[PDB]
RNA sequence: CGCCGUUCCGAAGGGACGGGCGAUGGCCUCCGUUGCCCUCAGCCGAUCGAAAGGGAGUCGGGUUCAGAUCCCCGAAUCCGGAGUGGCGGAGAUGGGCGCCGCGAGGCGUCCAGUGCGGUAACGCGACCGAUCCCGGAGAAGCCGGCGGGAGCCCCGGGGAGAGUUCUCUUUUCUUUGUGAAGGGCAGGGCGCCCUGGAAUGGGUUCGCCCCGAGAGAGGGGCCCGUGCCUUGGAAAGCGUCGCGGUUCCGGCGGCGUCCGGUGAGCUCUCGCUGGCCCUUGAAAAUCCGGGGGAGAGGGUGUAAAUCUCGCGCCGGGCCGUA
RNA sequence: AUCCGUAACUUCGGGAUAAGGAUUGGCUCUAAGGGCUGGCAGCCGACUUAGAACUGGUGCGGACCAGGGGAAUCCGACUGU
């Protein structure tokens, strides 16, 4: 059955630091404990071990990633934008 | 098409002597009955010949130029194939699957393509298969 | 403590020069004959009386040979 | 029951003050102690998460009253490097020096045009 | 007076396989030693810092008024040393050719021989090798669940001694061993191998979780085995009954030390798997493997260099300990 | 402890053991919940749960152990010091 209405996993923290917080925090819970499919192997296991550090048990690929998800905005933008820069480089 | 021929070169890639050179001398892509699965009869090198160089005497290069062999029956699995062969003409009324019933048997086994690998070694042909892989 | 299976091999120990003593237990069913070399305690157990006996008269001479009761 | 005492003069629960019980001819409970758990060698490659087989899991001091064939395996690189990897170098190695013949012979093809 | 500073403004190495020159020696044969030269050389920080961290290796029984894992008895082990450091085993005793014979085998020659087994995981008693390089161990938090093994508790019976017995109670109580180290085997674990190719997806846990990057199913291999058997070892210890003696004897004898069950039980321990971290949970001494192949070893033998194999030989000083 | 029942308010997690009731002994039974071996038969077994009768001068969580509760106002969010 569904256990909860709304707070999901920041139902851990009972009633305190207020809503908006855990609000606020209940996006990063899930995003930080999710297991990513691992673009090496393909098999759902990229899992984090530290801040930054993401892991795959399967090939056991390690990965600098982003705080609490696999691969932040800012980086993904700038992939393609050291791309770009790069084939304008050497033409 | 098939290329698991007698001639090949194969590297080992599993056991004592993995990493090895040898060639193989009798294919059977089918397997027996002892062997359901695939597998080759082939002769290598157990223990390469040293270098050598100019600065040696006649008999320091005739000492480093030794080589110990080894016979083995392999899984195809085991080996992996390379482009290269080598066309030794290894008597197989001793070189052959019956070598494994009794030691003496393969003594001569090991014994006669140790003669005809150091033979062939002399000549400077097939210079790729009497150097070790560094791996 | 090494045992030893067969009488063969127990007579060498016996002959070694660093063996010292040879013990004879009697038990209810074997005959155990311990030797005392510089490492180990072997030890023979023959299950056999007549055996035993026989082991026991054909020990090497020199060898001081002790019964426990 | 018959209650235990420590044989030695550390009265503290510390790693090097592990012990069993041990029933004696005497017919009473000791405390024995124990060794430390070796662990076998972890491989050379990094990556495989297990420990290496055909060596004994012992104490890094006691490596030296053992024989080497306890120590090793009969392979290359055996007792420091798994088999699996082992086989992978092997072929690594190889095709890699084989393409650097390939890419060799067309850069001298390519410039015996040129 | 001194202070700051600990690699920072330093010519910070007194070492080494090997080679060359001499001086000496001894089992004077040939091997040592020594001095110089040649060659090679990161560690880059003197030293101190833990009787709870790292750190090889000792257990059983007896013994005192008071000490014992220290004394005695018994059984082991680590480390170091010996090359006048001994023996065995390994390296290592093969093949071709030609003569002798019926053969077994034997002579003369010419070649090989730094081991071998398994498809593999890996196995076998050793199984050469330096400077140099790579790695492993030491060496890693907290919490949960689950499982294996022990000690203990509990249940059913056999013994031996004791208590109760006015009535009842085949009753109640006590007690009913086997060390280290070696060998063998259960058991537990494996992210180890081989065959094979899987959807009508299957396997699977309390939860999970796993698979074409190879699942199920077969057949293997390895690690720990603190559990049981065995050598130890019944000779000892203990229970009980009975005899002696100086009677302050490790005194002497009889019998016994047996057979099963069970558990979200408690304590310890090993293992598997998971969760938590904007927390990621020592270092070094020290030990080991691997890559390489500079070198050395003998010419077919009374074989050599060599050996992390099995035995054998010698030693382990200082301080603490009631 | 078992069974039932539980409001305002709420940051929907709580409030909550809210509040409020009933039951509880002893004894004799019934039913269900497993393992081993060769939809069945045999032999093992370990504690639980529920139900019923009977029963005592209504006494039964019999000692021990073991929250009183509700409606509000002020202050500080909380745990911590
Ligand atoms: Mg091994
Ligand atoms: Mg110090
Ligand atoms: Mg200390
Ligand atoms: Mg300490
Ligand atoms: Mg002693
Ligand atoms: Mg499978
Ligand atoms: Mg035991
Ligand atoms: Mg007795
Ligand atoms: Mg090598
Ligand atoms: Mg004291
Ligand atoms: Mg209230
Ligand atoms: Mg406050
Ligand atoms: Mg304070
Ligand atoms: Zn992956
Ligand atoms: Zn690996």
């Amino acid at each position: 059955a569904k256990r909860t209405k709304k707070v999901g996993i920041v139902g851990k923290y009972g009633t305190r630091y207020g809503a908006s917080l855990r609000k606020m925090v209940k996006k990063i819970e899930i995003s930080q404990h999710a297991k990513y499919t691992c673009s090496f192997c393909g098999k759902t296991k990229m899992k984090r071990r530290a801040v930054g550090i993401w892991h795959c048990g399967s090939c056991m690929k390690t990965v600098a990633g982003g705080a609490w998800t696999y691969n932040t905005t800012s980086a993904v933008t700038v992939k393609s934008a050291i791309r770009r820069l790069k084939e304008l480089k050497d033409q | 098409g098939k290329f698991m021929k007698p001639g090949k070169v194969v590297l080992v890639l599993a056991g004592r002597y993995s990493g090895r050179k040898a060639v193989i001398v009798k294919n059977i892509d089918d397997g027996t009955s002892d062997r359901p699965y695939s597998h080759a009869l082939v002769a290598g090198i157990d223990r390469y010949p040293r270098k050598v160089t100019a600065a040696m005497g006649k008999k320091k290069i005739a000492k480093r130029s030794k080589i110990k062999s080894f016979v083995k029956v392999y899984n195809y699995n085991h080996l992996m194939p390379t482009r290269y062969s080598v066309d030794i003409p290894l008597d197989k009324t001793v070189v052959n699957k019956d070598v494994f019933r009794d030691p003496a048997l393969k003594r001569k086994a090991r014994r006669e393509a140790k003669v005809k690998f150091e033979e062939r070694y002399k000549t400077g042909k097939n210079k790729w298969f009497f150097q070790k892989l560094r791996f | 403590p090494r045992k030893i299976e067969e009488i063969k091999d127990f007579l060498l120990t016996a002959r070694r020069k660093d063996a010292k003593s040879v013990k004879i237990k009697k038990n209810k069913d074997n005959v155990k004959f311990k030797v005392r070399c510089s490492r180990y305690l072997y030890t023979l157990v023959i299950t056999d009386k007549e055996k035993a006996e026989k082991l026991k008269q054909s020990l090497p001479p020199g060898l001081a040979v002790k019964e426990l009761k | 029951v018959q209650r235990l005492t420590y044989r030695r003069r550390l009265s503290y629960n510390t790693a090097s003050n592990k012990t069993r019980l041990s029933r004696t001819p005497g017919n009473r409970i000791v405390y024995l102690y124990t060794k430390k758990v070796g662990k076998a060698p972890k491989s050379a490659c990094g990556v495989c998460p297990g420990r290496l087989r055909g060596v004994r899991a012992v104490r890094p001091k006691v490596l030296m009253r053992l024989s080497k064939t306890k120590k090793h395996v009969s392979r290359a690189y055996g007792g420091s490097m798994c088999a699996k990897c082992v086989r992978d170098r092997i072929k690594r190695a190889f095709l890699i020096e084989e393409q650097k013949i390939v890419v060799k012979v067309l850069k001298a093809q390519a410039q015996s045009q040129k």
